[PDB]
RNA sequence: GAGGGAAACAGCCCAGAUCAUCAGCUAAGGCCCCUAAGUGGUGACUCAGUGGGAAAGGAUGUGGAGUUGCGUAGACAACCA
RNA sequence: CUCGAUGUCGGCUCGUCGCAUCCUGGGGCUGGAGUCGGUCCCAAGGGUUGGGCUGUUCGCCCAUUAAAGCGGCACGCGAGCUGGGUUCAGAACGUCGUGAGACAGUUCGGUCCCUAUCCGCUGCGCGCGGAGGAAUCUUGAGAAGGGCUGUCUUUAGUACGAG
RNA sequence: CGCUGAAAGCAUCUAAGCGGGAAGCACGCUUCAAGAUAAGGGUUCCCACAGGAGUGUUCCUGGUAAGGUCCCCGAGAGAUG
């Protein structure tokens, strides 16, 4: 229902800048490269309004026949990635249209979505901030234990949703209201004030800020 | 408003009504407003 | 030896019921009876001999008293504080199919066969259904005197 | 229903269409419409009046009888004469002004002026910075609009400051005796 | 108690005739 | 002390299992669906989901039956002195 | 009910639920000048501090805070921890007993264990199905998380008030 | 807290109806999600193979297409998968 502008990019890393109030600002560098409209979704044929964007450099021998046919119908060269943008203005998008970082101006607030860095199987003390037990005073082989995990004969069970150890990281995380610092479209570079999820080289979705601003 | 199981006329101007299944006392004087509960 | 149906021996038909201004209880009892095939002399509890029921206009099911806002339906996700509750009026407005299926399932035996048979109930809140190919015949809820 | 059993006299220029359960009332001031509850019927009584009949002498029959009689009489008297309500404001610094027949601006001691829009059938009429009025063709709508205007700043029991009805008997006491 | 009250009130069912073990 | 009823439920209700039966009639309890048999017939009452837990006390809920005061010398409300 | 064993206080850890609401939200009556208050309703979304004393619960106190809620869950939680208290054998004091000894009197000291089978729960795979076999992008029935709050500035020394 | 308004000639937030009204309810925000066996939808690719039995072809073997896995080099991933 909401109209969203969007673009796809790659997390190149971070550096720092100084703003006009001489304030040090951390900036993430996103190679908000050229994206092409591979497919437009309409209520008539698909049931919702969204725009599928491409983006990515792919080797010709690593694109299969179904993907090649999809891109041939789109009328564009094959791209590595394909990500949709749920926008209510999908129609205004034509098949094969060119999208560049200049879709965002010098002070727009954006939401950046990416897959967070993985940590493997994490303990409770790390993946949930559990305070363990003391290091001394008789603590017996339970320094990083989760403590109790329930009650007693009532309910004689462990409630669903209890926080215990497990695999943390590698998940969809959206960080909101990041003010774009600068856009240089002729080389497809975006400087966004903040820290975005994911390791260097990961795919990032930069969309217009859902909550507009602070 | 006073919420009491026992609501009665206090003055001569108070009126007892049944509103939305509850017995209430309405009066020009706001002190006499009552509701069963 | 008493007769017993053989798998596909009993031919299953398609009925359509217009739930227009019909009480939910009567609609659900009729649907359960039809789905289980209790109106057939070939009935057998262990073999599905019932018919398919297509209910239309489920959004206009009649409710008596203050049921539309005081008769509640509960679901629990299985975790603490995982209860949701919604009134039958809201459920008929939003997802009438869920309401009709809940009523019919409650009125139907608690069986694997009953679970299978409940899939034969096709509930649509509007006046139109997509099963013209199956050619459902209209069914009128009636009573037999004395 | 002693109220209901009394007839309703249709005045000149008022068109009363009794299309079964649904009724139209045309007049010089506008148009109103209403549906009577089912166990109550309406007749013309020689086309010069209106009658409402309860089919039984139960409670809901009599109650809806009186209700429908009063409400039909209200719509006809509205379409033949309208509805008027006078609201007066007391307290220093309080003012009301008009940006048109359907737009009011109130300075009721707030931080900023407050804007009041009117519905289509509601028209305001201000004559004094401390007195104004609302008119319409629906008694219920006029009454609720006046109620909202009063709710903006209801009278107080200390210095009366607030929008009050013209005949409102506002209570009052004394704090710092 | 609620449990005791329900246990005592169970004797009012039709098939029982106003009596039930443990009241 | 099985069987039927009581949701489940040694002590309550019905009823005392010799075995077989793919016969019939009943008991308690039941007859919209779960669940076998009535969404039974006729006349009232309830609209609280009361039915399907509870007290002192409280209440212009609603139906019915009285007793009694006043009243077209004109009653009760509403409206002018 | 359990004596062919259902481990008993407080803290730690982890929560979850009730509302008989401590704060924050809304409203009546009072009021109450205002400022504040106090009381009868609503309301459980979130939040509800750190220390001194004592084994303590409780309680008192210090310094804060929007506030430092009350309760249930085997007085939640020892196959999660703690062993300071309690309730073993040592010893001492007081009291009692002729004495062995006794004391919900006091004091110092004082062993526990468990590689998780089943359910439960946090994660992660394999299989098969999804009426041909595939590749990509998805809808969301439904599920979970999140929901706190202060101070200052301004409106304005305005409203109110004799000040 | 109301508006209109009877039953009850008035009145009444209520009996018909309409409006306001909280950090609560449901959304809004974020995340998982078709084992949702109701197993969804769009787009794209591959194609009517071979040999036996057969009993409407059925079904069982065999080589493939699109595509995928094994194996190897790794990390932005990871206990092992
Ligand atoms: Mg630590
Ligand atoms: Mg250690
Ligand atoms: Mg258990
Ligand atoms: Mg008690
Ligand atoms: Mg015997
Ligand atoms: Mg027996
Ligand atoms: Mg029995
Ligand atoms: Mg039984
Ligand atoms: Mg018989
Ligand atoms: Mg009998
Ligand atoms: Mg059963
Ligand atoms: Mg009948
Ligand atoms: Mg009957
Ligand atoms: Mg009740
Ligand atoms: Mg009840
Ligand atoms: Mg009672
Ligand atoms: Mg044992
Ligand atoms: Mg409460
Ligand atoms: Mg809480
Ligand atoms: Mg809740
Ligand atoms: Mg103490
Ligand atoms: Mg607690
Ligand atoms: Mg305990
Ligand atoms: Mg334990
Ligand atoms: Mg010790
Ligand atoms: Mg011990
Ligand atoms: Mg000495
Ligand atoms: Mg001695
Ligand atoms: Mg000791
Ligand atoms: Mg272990
Ligand atoms: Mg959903
Ligand atoms: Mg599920
Ligand atoms: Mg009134
Ligand atoms: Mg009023």
């Amino acid at each position: 229902e909401r109209t969203v502008k969007g673009v796809l990019g790659t997390k190149l890393g971070m550096t720092q800048l100084w703003d006009e109030h001489n304030r040090l600002v951390p900036v993430t560098v996103i190679q908000a490269g050229p994206c092409v409209v591979t497919q437009v979704r309409t209520p008539e044929t698909d049931g919702y309004s969204a725009v599928q964007l491409g983006y990515g450099a792919v080797k010709a021998k690593n694109v299969t026949k179904p993907e090649a046919g999809h891109f041939e119908k789109a009328g564009v060269t094959p791209r590595r990635h394909l990500v949709e943008l749920r926008t209510a203005d999908a129609s205004e998008y034509t098949l094969g249209q060119e999208i560049a970082a200049d879709v965002f101006s010098e002070s727009d607030f954006v939401d950046v979505t990416g897959t967070s860095k993985g940590k493997g199987t994490a303990g409770v003390m790390k993946r949930h901030g559990f305070g363990g037990l003391r290091a001394t005073h008789g603590v017996h082989r339970k320094h990083r234990s989760p403590g109790s995990i329930g009650g007693c004969s009532t309910p004689g069970k462990v409630i669903k949703g209890l926080r215990m150890a497990g695999r943390m990281g590698v998940e969809r995380v959206t960080v909101q209201n990041l003010q774009v610092h600068s856009v240089d479209a002729e080389r497809g570079i975006m400087l966004v004030r903040g820290a975005v999820p994911g390791p260097k080289g990961s795919l990032l979705v930069v969309r217009s800020a859902a909550k507009k601003a602070a | 408003m006073k919420v009491q199981p026992s609501v009665k006329k206090i003055c001569d101007k108070c009126k007892v009504i049944r509103r939305h299944g509850r017995v209430m006392v309405i009066c020009d004087n706001p002190r006499h407003k009552q509701r069963q509960g | 030896t008493t007769y017993s149906p053989k798998a596909g021996e009993v031919q299953r038909k398609w009925y359509v019921i217009d739930a227009e201004d019909i009480v939910l209880g009567r609609l659900a009892t009729t649907a359960a009876n039809l789905l289980r095939g209790k109106h057939k002399p070939q009935y057998a509890p262990h073999i599905d001999t019932g018919d398919f029921v297509v209910v239309v206009n489920a959004s206009k099911i009649a409710l008596t008293g203050k049921k539309a806002t005081d008769s509640l339906r509960y679901d629990h996700s299985g975790r603490p504080g995982g209860l949701r509750v919604t009134s039958i009026g809201e459920m008929l407005a939003k997802n009438p199919r869920r309401a009709v299926e809940r009523a019919v399932w409650g009125m139907m035996p608690k069986n694997k066969l009953s679970r299978q048979q409940l899939k034969k109930l096709k509930v649509y809140g509007g006046p139109e259904h997509p099963h013209a190919a199956q050619n459902p015949q209209p069914y009128e809820i009636t009573q037999i005197a004395q | 229903s002693r109220i209901g059993r009394l007839p309703i006299a249709v005045p000149s220029g008022v068109e009363v269409k009794l299309d079964g359960q649904y009724v139209e009332v045309k007049g010089p001031k506008g148009t109103l419409n209403f549906t009577v509850r089912e166990p109550i019927t309406v007749s013309k009584n020689d086309e010069g009046a209106i009658l409402v009949e309860r089919p039984d002498d139960e409670r809901e029959n009599r109650s809806l009888h009186g209700l429908t009689r009063t409400l039909i009489n209200n719509m006809v008297i509205g379409v033949t004469e309208g509805y008027e309500k006078k609201l007066e404001i007391q307290g220093v610094g309080y003012r009301v002004l008009s940006k048109g027949p359907k737009q009011l601006e109130f300075n009721l001691g707030f931080s900023h002026p407050v804007i009041v829009d009117a519905p289509e059938g509601i028209t305001f009429a201000v004559e004094n910075p401390t007195k104004f009025s609302v008119q319409g063709i629906d008694k219920q709508v006029v009454g609720e609009t006046a109620a909202n205007i009063r709710k903006i700043r209801k009278p107080e029991p200390y210095k009366g400051k607030g929008v009050r009805y013209e005949g409102e008997n506002v209570r009052r006491k004394v704090g710092k005796a | 108690g609620k449990t005791g009250r329900k246990r005592r009130a169970r004797r009012k069912k039709g098939a029982n005739h106003g009596k039930r073990p443990n009241a």
